[PDB]
Formats: structure tokens, sequence, C-alpha cells
């Protein structure tokens, strides 16, 4: 199978370098240019960087040029991407893409095979695992959930009651808090008449900081 | 300067989607359209204006010149629920557009409302968080406003949304306000206020700070 593999994708502190790296399997590799593009959180496709087929050619966004260099060693199938000089903006995920060529002369191109990318967190940010508070169902249907707060870095993963308890809940994408840590809610609805009978626990894991948490939710004691 | 028409849109199984992309330059290198979903990689589907892909469906097509150019779905299918960008290459960089957002047209449901007081548990550690949850609503657009006695806060929420629901084809949104516990000490009552087309009337969930 043709594919392209990217890694390296890091937390990074701001001011700091990082080098990513792209596999490339099942094609001639130095057949095809390449190209860096990425993916800030919530925002469009971003194209910053590409590399001819012997490396003789690179060329930048401007976004990038001057802090990043692209390049390759065909003999090990391999395009990387040094960064430098990195700033909270160039946290996002990074695919690599092969550049086909066409047309008259092979002058005209598309971006044909991707990779599934890296993420690049640029961020002062130490470890921390979350805190679990109760978002406690109020005194037909009720709400309640758990609010996962203050961990760094991403991910965190939740289920409820061990994976039994899937119908009505929805787990909220994370918030980057100006703090530089992270927050996410995950919340069910469930019958009133169930509160109660049935025990509700959110099951949190947080492997960057070796943290598990389940947390009990229920009604407040008055 | 790349632009795509509309930035969103909703539309139900069945329909004709058209989309439209406005090149910065007159092109003079392949104009080439990707799809991206949820969580995964973008997907090559129309290279060079027109062109398939090997593999994509019969219901993809595109058409333009100059700096003008259309993307089609002749019958919109459930799996086609993605983000579209159109892509040049010119003045020797690859330019990707801004986006066009696909949804799934459903009937309007108002948002269920419910308000959750920062927990004791959370109080002791010297920070207070309030969350406010819209379950189950339909169409993606909705608005809330955080109050304490009855002053507007701004600057001090977030929020985020879930995926369109594969099943109900709802969305649902979490706002949290986070205020020190000092500053949560000094006001009563707290209210979110939620804006949405299938209400009537803003609906107002609130409490007072301490009662059960």
């Amino acid at each position: 199978e043709v594919q392209l593999v990217e890694s390296g994708g890091v937390v990074v502190q701001p001011g700091g370098s990082l080098r990513l790296s792209c596999a490339a399997s099942g094609f001639t590799f130095d057949d095809y240019g390449m190209s860096w593009v990425r993916q800030a959180p919530g925002k469009g496709l971003e194209w910053v960087s590409l590399i001819s087929w012997d490396g003789g050619s690179t060329y930048y966004a401007d976004s990038v040029k001057g802090r990043f260099t692209i390049s390759r060693d065909n003999s090990k199938n391999s395009l990387y991407l040094q960064m430098s000089s990195l700033r909270a903006e160039d946290t996002a995920l990074y695919y690599c893409a092969s550049i086909a060529a066409a047309g008259s002369f092979y002058y005209y191109y598309y971006m044909d095979v991707w990779g599934k990318g890296t993420t690049v967190t640029v961020s002062s940010a130490s470890f921390k695992g979350p805190s679990v508070f109760p978002l406690a169902p109020s005194s037909g249907t009720a709400a309640l959930g758990c609010l996962v707060k203050d961990y760094f870095p991403e991910p965190v993963t939740v289920s409820w009651n061990s994976g039994a308890l899937t119908s009505g809940v929805h787990t909220f994408p994370a918030v980057l808090q100006s703090s530089g840590l992270y927050s996410l809610s995950s919340v069910v609805t469930v019958p009133s008449s169930s509160l109660g009978t049935q025990t509700y626990i959110c099951n949190v894991n947080h492997k960057p900081s070796n943290t598990k948490v389940d947390k009990k939710v229920e009604p407040k004691s008055c | 300067q790349m632009t795509q028409s509309p930035s969103s849109l909703s539309a139900s199984v069945g329909d004709r989607v058209t989309i439209t992309c406005q090149a910065s330059q007159v092109i003079s290198n392949y104009l080439n359209w990707y799809q991206q979903k949820p969580g995964k990689a973008p997907k090559l589907l129309i290279y060079d204006t027109s062109n398939l892909k090997t593999g994509v469906p019969s219901r993809f097509s595109g058409s333009g010149s100059g700096t003008d150019f259309t993307f089609t779905i002749s019958s919109l299918q459930p799996e086609d629920i993605a983000t579209y960008y159109c892509q040049q290459y010119e003045n020797l960089q690859f330019t990707f557009g801004p986006g066009t957002k696909v949804d799934i047209k459903r009937t309007v449901a108002a948002p269920s409302v419910f308000i959750f007081p920062p927990s004791d548990e959370q109080l002791k550690s010297g920070t207070a968080s309030v969350v406010c949850l819209l379950n189950n609503f339909y169409p993606r657009e909705a608005k809330v406003q955080w109050k304490v006695d009855n002053a507007l806060q701004s600057g001090n929420s977030q929020e985020s949304v879930t995926e369109q629901d594969s099943k109900d084809s709802t969305y649902s949104l979490s706002s949290t306000l986070t205020l020190s516990k000092a500053d949560y000490e000094k006001h009563k009552v707290y209210a979110c206020e939620v804006t949405h087309q299938g209400l009537s009337s803003p609906v107002t969930k609130s409490f007072n700070r301490g009662e059960c």
C-alpha cells in the first residue's frame, strides 16, 4: 500500500526547535515532490512548505519562512521539517502529502497521498493531571456530568460506568484556558426516576500524567 | 485572498449542493478540491477543475475557469458531511481556500438548558467554574449570555460544541464561566440565558449562590 507516516509532534517550548519526520512506503519516493500542510485547532488547512524530488528546490509560506527548513533523504524514504523559533500559533496537526505532477512537461500539481498527521503543541506548560469535579443533577430527563479541569497536555479519555453507559452521553472538545491548561466537560442525560437508584461514575484517564480517576456523580448533600 | 461561498450550508440527504471558490489570481496551474471529515485527513476528490480522482463517486463534479470555480454534489449522502476546500498553486505557493462546512438539515429543535453551580470541592482550591449545557438542538447557531447579579459577563467564558449527531442530526454546547472564589462569593444570582431560533423567548437557567 502507498503510505505516508508522520511523527515527531510533541510539546515544545516557545522559542524552541523540533524536527518532524514523514516516512514514505509503497511508491518510488524520489519521483515526487513533497509538501507539509498544517491545521491549527478548529482552523482551516494551511500549506507551509514544499520540496522538489531531489531536494534541489524548496519553497515556504510567508508564515514560516526563515524559521522552518524542509529537507529529504531519498536513501531513507524520509521527508523532514526542521522548525525553529517556534510560536504559539505554530501549534497544529502537521500533514505530509505527495505532489503528483501531470499535464504538459509535468508542470501541473495536485496533492494526492496524505498521512494521518503528527501534533505539535507549542507551550511552556508542564504536565498536570486533571481535577474531576461533579456536574451534579439538579434537585422526565435530568442532566449530570463531570468537569475535567486543568490538565496538560492533551488528550484525556472519558467513559461512563466503565463503558456500560453510552446513550445520551456528550463528551465535548477541550478548550485551552489562558493558564495554558485544558478543560473538558462530559455530560449525560438520564431519567430523573433513575437518580435515586442508578450509580453514575465517570472514568477519566490522562496518560501524559499517569492519572486514572473514577468520579461518582450524585445529587448535592444539602 | 481566496474565497469560498457559502462558509457553511445545511442540506438534506438527496439535495444538490453547490459550493463556489474564487482563486486569488487568474489560474495558471491546477485548481483542486479536497474533502476533510471530522477527525480525519484531507482527501483529494477533484483535480484540474473537473477530473474525478479514481474511485470518487460520480455525484461529485467541478467546473470553472479564470478565477471562478464550482464544486457540486448532485445528491448529498450522509457520508458527505465534511468541510470542502479548493486549492490553487500560484506565485510558487500552494494555497487552500477558507473551506465550506456542510451539515445535515433537519427540523428545528430547541435546546434543553441546564446550569451547574461550582462544586464545594472545587471552591476549596480558590476557583469557581459555572457550567451551562445546551442539549440536542438544531440548527447550530445558538447564543449563551452569562449574567452575575444582572452584569453581563464577557471575556471570562469559553464554549465548545459537539459534532453533528450521526442519528438525530443535533448539536450540543457546553459553556464554562470561570471566576475566582473571592469574586464568586461577592455575588448572588448566576444566570445562563440561551437564544435560539426554536425558542419563542430566550430561556434563562439560574441559581442563587449557596442554595440547595
